[PDB]
């Protein structure tokens, strides 16, 4: 059983990075992505308004800059609905 | 993938039972904060920069590339129009200096 | 250019 892991000379070493500092790393990465786009991954983090960073990423896939700005509310609603659905997607299928 | 930063070159170097790479990357520095804007309404039509970004020296407005600060006057060759300027959130107003109009006016008038 | 140029000039 996992409750008593000692068994017979069977040591289970704990991970060096506990879940708390791993989550701190993930949160720092999230904040970097949100408030600095790709800039923080290649040097100092340069703040850039989110919608503008989204337009930049749109420019990277082919769609021009103005596609996002004229559809900002629609894209925001789509993103928020999808991120809402992902939790129920994980829950529904074990 | 090839060194931290914007990769430029990679010179290999032989090592015993391995290889050593010299990733020559480009690291930006000396950043400066600037007031931006998604677009610049001039005559009721939004102007988005063809490349780079709209930045403001506090007072004036300019357009420059993202990874280096070379302020340039917002001309109609640096920006492309798309629709009216009532649907873009956060739009600012300014004057997109068209290069052709003063040129032709000085030529003729 | 040409339409606007002619409109201004003519
Ligand atoms: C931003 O704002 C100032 C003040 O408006 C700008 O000053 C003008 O722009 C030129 C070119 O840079 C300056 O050399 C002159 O002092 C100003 N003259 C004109 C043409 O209006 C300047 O561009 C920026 N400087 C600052 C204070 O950040
Ligand atoms: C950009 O300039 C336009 C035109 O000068 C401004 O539009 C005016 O907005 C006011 C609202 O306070 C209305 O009462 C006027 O009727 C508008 N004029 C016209 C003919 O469009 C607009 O507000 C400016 N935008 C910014 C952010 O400065
Ligand atoms: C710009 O200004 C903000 C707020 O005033 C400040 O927090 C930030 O460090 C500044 N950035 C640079 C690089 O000057």
């Amino acid at each position: 059983l996992i409750c008593a892991q000692k068994f017979n000379g069977l040591t289970v070493l704990p991970p060096l990075l506990t879940d708390e500092m791993i989550a701190q790393y993930t949160s720092a990465l999230l904040a970097g992505t949100i408030t600095s786009g790709w800039t923080f991954g290649a040097g100092p983090a340069l703040q850039i308004p989110f919608p503008m960073q989204m337009a930049y990423r749109f420019n990277g896939i082919g769609v021009t800059q103005n596609v996002l700005y004229e559809n900002q509310k629609l894209i925001a609603n789509q993103f928020n609905s999808a991120i809402g659905k992902i939790q129920d997607s994980l829950s529904s299928t074990p | 993938f090839c060194g931290k930063g914007y990769h430029l070159m990679s010179f290999p170097q032989s090592a015993p039972h391995g290889v050593v790479f010299l990733h020559v990357t480009y690291v930006p520095a000396q950043e400066k904060n600037f007031t931006t804007a998604p677009a610049i309404c001039h005559d009721g039509k939004a102007h988005f920069p063809r490349e780079g970004v709209f930045v403001s020296n506090g007072t004036h407005w300019f357009v420059t590339q993202r990874n280096f600060y070379e302020p340039q006057i917002i001309t109609t060759d640096n920006t492309f129009v798309s629709g009216n300027c009532d649907v873009v959130i956060g739009i600012v107003n300014n004057t997109v200096y068209d290069p052709l109009q003063p040129e032709l006016d000085s030529f003729k008038e």
